[PDB]
């Protein structure tokens, strides 16, 4: 599997890590006018799950599963045992870790779901390399009470990191400076508005590249800058990949 | 469903400068001639685009006024038009008459000008921004060796250096005309090379021209559209102290770029 180490972590292996988990996502993927891959959809059971390997300061590793079609988490493994979110599609069980103890977690993969089940949100979990390590341990060793916070963590430096380049560049900065921080404004509007940017970007197709609604990204100065066009740089050099939207 | 197809969406169109695409007067009358103009909440600066391909501002159509090179970009009624193709706008920011091929430009020697239909060179001048927000957009552009490009020599050259928080020469002011600008000195451009000889990007005094067309594509690349080539780190070797131009090529990571604002 794809994979990322602690005892091999530099902003170079990261980078690579994030370079290739994009390419992996985007096999299949189809293009429009703005050029940015759009994920595969209505992809069968048996091939929707792409499996990557986060290994902790211990040596133990966790697989999580993402969905090919919403780059999101829908399970993942420790050992001999295995966890799905409840919104993971219900039959993804039979295709994944099926020779592991299979539990259910109460809870959906959307940061709203996990935010309300740990009592925390994105604003307040720092984001670093401790947690990340951290993270990972708490998901291997399934610690309830900080399974929520180890999502929050992991799901923004793998996932929403492979989805804009611009998080990407976030957690370069703190790796190389092993400087901790908390994402703001800037990192939550791109990680609130994936689906948005993916329904305008596809839609615009129909209006020689201008949205039908505009979309707000905050910069690092917490200064709203609206898209309602393909011609943001901030969108175009940023945005790595779409969900599906529109035919 | 729906949402995929949006039937209209009013806007702004910034470009050379910053300043709008603007129906000078706000006169209605068919061939109208259309300027740049400092930005505005004004009427007669709102473009609403529709699916027919049409531009519009105040009920009538953005339109060239003939087949050849410099003559004026006008609004006119848009029955007209009934039997025309009308604008295709590139991914880049050109924007262009499907049949004719000329594309709106600001092309006299101040940014105060009537815009016309020319000849594509893929010069900033013909460059534009559709969208509301019409500003420059401040940022750090992140290259080779997770560095930041710097403004160097008293504004004159550009290189990578590490990145340092709130160091203002390491500030860019993107401009809806695709210019790559010093942000506290915004009458100087990021620009290839006016020299034959070389291949090196400096930073010169902004002009319109195609060394100064800068698209972040969304392969990572900095791309010169009219000079089919992209910044690259000279040798893959941030200590050379030099960016050049180059024809693109997965050999190394020196044509990797990104945005951090
Ligand atoms: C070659 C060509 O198509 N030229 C037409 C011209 O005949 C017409 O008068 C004008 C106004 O609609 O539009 C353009
Ligand atoms: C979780 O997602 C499911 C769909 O799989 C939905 O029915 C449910 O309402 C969601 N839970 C919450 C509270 O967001
Ligand atoms: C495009 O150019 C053609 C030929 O010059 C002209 O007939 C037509 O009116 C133009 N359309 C627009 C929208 O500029």
């Amino acid at each position: 599997n794809l994979s990322l180490s602690q005892s091999n972590f530099s902003a170079d292996t990261y980078k690579s890590f994030i370079k290739n988990l994009r390419k992996q996502l985007t096999i299949g993927a189809s293009y429009g006018s703005a050029g940015i891959p759009i994920l595969k959809h209505s992809v069968p059971i048996c091939e929707r799950f792409l499996l990557v390997d986060l290994t902790n300061g211990d040596n133990e590793t966790i697989t999580l599963a993402i969905n090919v079609e919403d780059a999101g988490f829908a399970a993942y493994r420790a050992a001999d045992r295995s966890y799905f979110f409840q919104n993971a599609p219900p039959i993804a069980s039979y295709v994944i870790f099926t020779d592991t103890n299979q539990n259910i977690m109460n809870f959906n993969n959307t940061f709203e779901s996990i935010e309300i089940v740990g009592g925390t949100t994105r604003s307040e979990t720092p984001l670093g390399i401790m947690h990340f390590e951290a993270s990972i341990f708490h998901l291997f060793v399934h610690d309830e009470n900080y399974v929520p916070t180890s999502f929050l963590v992991l799901i923004q430096m793998v996932l929403e990191a492979a989805k804009f380049k611009f998080i990407e560049q976030k957690v370069i900065h703190s790796i190389m400076d092993m400087e901790d921080f908390t994402p703001g404004l800037a990192m939550l509007s791109l990680e609130e508005n994936w689906t948005q940017l993916s329904l305008q970007l596809q839609a615009s197709e129909s209006l020689n590249g201008v949205f039908g609604d505009s979309v707000s990204l905050y910069n690092s100065m917490d200064e709203p800058i609206g898209v309602d066009s393909m011609y943001y740089p901030i969108l175009t050099a940023n945005m790595a990949f779409q969900l599906y939207q529109c035919p | 469903n729906e949402q995929c197809s949006p039937q209209q969406r009013t806007t702004r169109i910034s470009g050379r400068d910053g300043l709008c695409v603007d129906v000078y007067g706000a006169l209605t009358a068919d061939g109208s001639r259309v300027i740049l103009y400092p930005c505005g909440q004004q009427q007669n600066q709102q473009w609403t685009f529709y699916p027919d391909n049409t531009i519009r501002s105040l009920g009538k159509c953005l339109a060239t006024s003939a087949l050849s090179s410099g003559s004026n970009v006008v609004i006119t009624n848009c029955d007209y038009l009934r039997y025309d193709d009308g604008w295709m706008v590139s991914s880049s920011g050109t924007m262009m008459n499907k049949s004719s091929h000329l594309v709106l430009t600001a092309n006299a020697a101040t940014s105060r000008t009537n815009l016309t239909g020319e000849n594509n060179v893929f010069a900033a001048k013909q460059a534009w921004r559709i969208g509301n927000y019409v500003e420059p957009i401040v940022t750090t552009i992140i290259g080779l060796r997770h560095m930041c490009l710097e403004a160097t020599d008293n504004d004159t050259n550009v290189w990578l250096e590490s990145c340092v928080k709130n160091k203002t020469k390491q500030y860019w002011a993107l401009y809806s005309d695709d210019t790559i600008r010093v942000n506290n000195n915004r009458n100087l451009c990021v620009s290839s090379s006016t020299d034959s000889s070389s291949k090196l990007i400096v930073i010169r005094r902004c002009d319109g021209s195609i060394n100064q067309r800068w698209v972040f594509t969304p392969q990572g690349t900095i791309s010169n559209p009219g000079y089919e080539a992209v910044m690259d780190v000279a040798q893959n070797d941030v200590y050379l102290k030099k960016i050049v131009l180059s024809s693109a090529t997965d050999k190394g990571n020196g044509q990797q770029w990104t945005v951090f604002y």
